C-alpha cells in the first residue's frame, strides 16, 4: 500500500539537485510513494515556462513514471475545504496548492513528505516527514 | 470442487548475453516511460534516473504559488 | 455524455439565488453537467467558513448528488500546467482555481459554464457559456 | 391487546445484469408503466424539487477568496 | 409509484408492486440503460416503448447533407 | 453476436417515421445490431442543427442505448481506403459518410442494413439488406 | 501523454516532401503525436489509388508505425456533430474529413498540427499549430 | 515487480500486463546503463523513415476530399 505523498517542494528540490540522500529513501520506499495530481500540475508548469520544456518534461516523466499520481477527488476536495476553514479561523496562512496537497494527503491517511515541514505543521491530523 | 486450468501467457523479453543482467539480480522492477520500458534491479529502481536526466538550470527557481 | 462543466462562480450564483433561467437550463441539460472536484473544494470551504455550516452543507449535497463530480486527474493537471505558461507569456491574470477548472474542462473537451466568461476567454482551446 | 405476525405476499421482481446496474449510491427508486414496459428511475434527482427547496444563508460565499 | 432496491444473490434487483407488475406472459425481460434510468421491457418487445413515444421534431434531418 | 450494421439512411427513416415493419425487425434482431460512430456523428449533427436539439438528442439516446456503437478504427479505415479506390476504377459514385460505413461493415464482416441497397451493392465483399 | 493530432494535410505535406523542418519537429515531439483513424483512411486511399500501390502502402505503413492512430469514437463523433452545426449557422465551409478530425482533436483536447490552419480557425475551442 | 528467468537457453524478463508493450512491438532494442537495462521498440525512429523509401511522385496530388 501507499504511505507517502511527496509535496511539490521536495520534488523541485530532488529534481534540481538529484541528492543521493533522497536517492536512498526513494529506493527504499519504492512502491509506497505518490504525488497529488495538483503537484504534477506544478511540475508540468515548471517545464512549460522553462528554457527547455521538452527536455524538462522528459525528466519529469521518468520521475512520475516511477510513482503514483493520485487523482484529486471528492474526499481530497472535502478535506481541503475543511482545512481551509480551519486555518482561516486560526489566521495560520498556507498557500492554495499546499492546501490542496495537504487535503489530499489527509483524505488518504498518507504522510506528507516535505522540504520545509514548517508550513504543513499548522494542519490538523496531518503527519509530515522531512526527507531533505 | 473445481477444474484445473491454464493461466494466461505473459509478455517477456529475451535478454541477449551482451546485455544480460548481473547474477545478483533475480528480482526486477519494470517501469514504463512512453513506448519505452525500463528494467531496474529491485531496490535500485531510482538509480538510472538520478544518473542521467538533468533539468535546465532555470527549472523552477521560482515556484510561483499564489 | 457529459457536455458542460459548471465553474465555481455559476455554482455559487445558482445555489444562492436558485434562478428560474438556470433551473430551465438544468432541466434541459440534466445528465450532461459536472463540476471539477476543485469546485467542490471551494464549495465545502464556503460552507465550513459559513454562518450556517450545517444548513449550507445540506444544500450543497443536494446539488452534488444531481451532478457528476469529476476527479482532477493527470490529464487535467497537464493542461493546467500548459495553460499557466500560455497565460504568463501574455501577462493575462487568471486565478489559480479558475485555471485548474479551465484545464480540467479543456482536457475533456467540456464547455465551461460561467457567469464571468470575460476571464476564461483568455484561455485558448476553450469554449464558455453564460447561463446568467 | 393482541394480534398476529404474518408473512407478506411475494413481490414480482426483476434482476439487473451488471452491465446495466444502477449506481449503488442509488437505493430507492420510482417506477412507471408504459404499455407492457416499466421505467425505473432513482428518486429525488428532480432539479425542480431542489430549486424549490431549502436555501443557503445570505453570507454564503459572498467572497470566494481565490488567491490573487 | 415508489419502490425499493435489493441485492439478491450477488446481483441488483427491483421490486415491482402490484400496481406496476408486468403481465403474466412476460417471463423474461430485457433491461436497457438510458442515462440514469433503466427500462424494463418484455424480452422480444425491446423497441415498443421507443417506437411509441419519443418523437423528433418534423424538421429532423429532412436533409442529411452528405457532401458530394 | 453482431450481425447487422444500420446505415444512416435507415436510422433517419426509422427515427422520423417509426414504421411498424421496422419495429418488428428491430424487436426480432435485438442484440445483433449496431451503428458506426460515423453514423452517430450524422445523427448528433441532425439534432444539433434542428429546431429542438435536446428533444431530438433524447430520442437519439433512446435509440442508441438499445444498440452498440462501433468505434471507427484502423481496420475500418483501411477497408474504406480500399473501397474508395475500388470504386473510382468502377466510376461508381458514393458519398463519403457512406464509404466509411461500408468500409466499417466490411472490416467487421457485418451486413449493411439500409433503405436503398443500390449504392452499397457497387461495393465488393459486402452483403446488404433493405429493411425499409 | 498525447499532445498533437496531425491532420491529413501535414501528413501529405510530410510524406510527399520529407521536409527537414518537419523531421526536426517529429524528432523533438516523438511519442506525443497521433493521427485520427480518419486520416489513416485518407492515406490508405492515397496509396491504393496510386500508381505504385505496393510501394506507397509500404511507406505509409512505416509512417503510421511511428505514430499513434486513435479510433474515431462516440465522443469524437459527438464533437464533430456539434462542430458541423456550429459551422452551418456561420456559413463557414470545412470539409467532411477535416470536420471529423477537428471533432476528434477537440474531444481529446489535442492540438491540431496542420499547414492549412486557416480552415481550422473557423472551429471553436480548437488549437492549431503550423509545423511546415 | 517480476523474477528474472530463462527461456530457450537465455535470460528473460517478464512484463506485468500493467506495463505491457503494445501487441505491435515484435522486436525490441536493448541498451545497458549501469545495472539497468532500457527497452525500446525497434524501427520507431524518424530518421530511418525520412531517409528511407519515398512515395511515387503522384501520391495524393489530389486529396479528393468531397465538398
Ligand atoms: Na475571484
Ligand atoms: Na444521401
Amino acid at each position: 500500500m501507499l504511505k507517502f505523498m511527496l509535496d511539490t517542494n521536495i520534488c523541485i528540490f530532488t529534481i534540481k539537485n538529484k541528492p543521493a540522500s533522497v536517492r536512498e529513501r526513494f529506493n527504499l520506499n519504492q512502491g509506497k510513494m505518490c504525488i497529488s495530481s495538483v503537484t504534477l500540475m506544478e511540475l508540468i508548469y515548471g517545464a512549460e515556462k522553462s528554457q527547455m520544456p521538452e527536455r524538462n518534461l522528459a525528466v519529469i516523466e521518468g520521475f512520475v513514471s516511477r510513482i503514483d499520481v493520485l487523482d484529486y477527488d471528492a474526499a481530497a476536495a472535502t478535506h481541503t475545504g475543511q482545512i481551509r476553514a480551519e486555518l482561516a479561523r486560526q489566521g495560520r496562512p498556507v498557500g492554495p496548492f499546499d492546501q490542496m496537497i495537504a487535503g489530499h494527503a489527509r483524505s488518504r491517511g498518507l504522510i506528507i513528505v516535505t522540504n520545509n515541514t514548517r508550513e504543513f505543521e499548522r494542519v490538523g491530523g496531518l503527519r509530515t516527514e522531512d526527507w531533505s | 470442487e473445481t477444474t484445473v486450468f491454464l493461466s494466461n501467457r505473459s509478455q517477456a523479453v529475451r535478454l541477449p548475453k551482451a546485455v544480460a543482467l548481473p547474477e545478483n539480480v533475480k528480482r526486477v522492477e519494470v517501469i514504463a516511460v512512453g513506448r519505452t520500458r525500463i528494467i531496474t534491479p529491485a531496490g535500485e529502481t531510482w538509480d538510472e534516473w538520478f544518473d542521467g536526466h538533468s533539468v535546465s538550470t532555470d527549472f523552477m527557481d521560482n515556484r510561483e504559488q499564489p
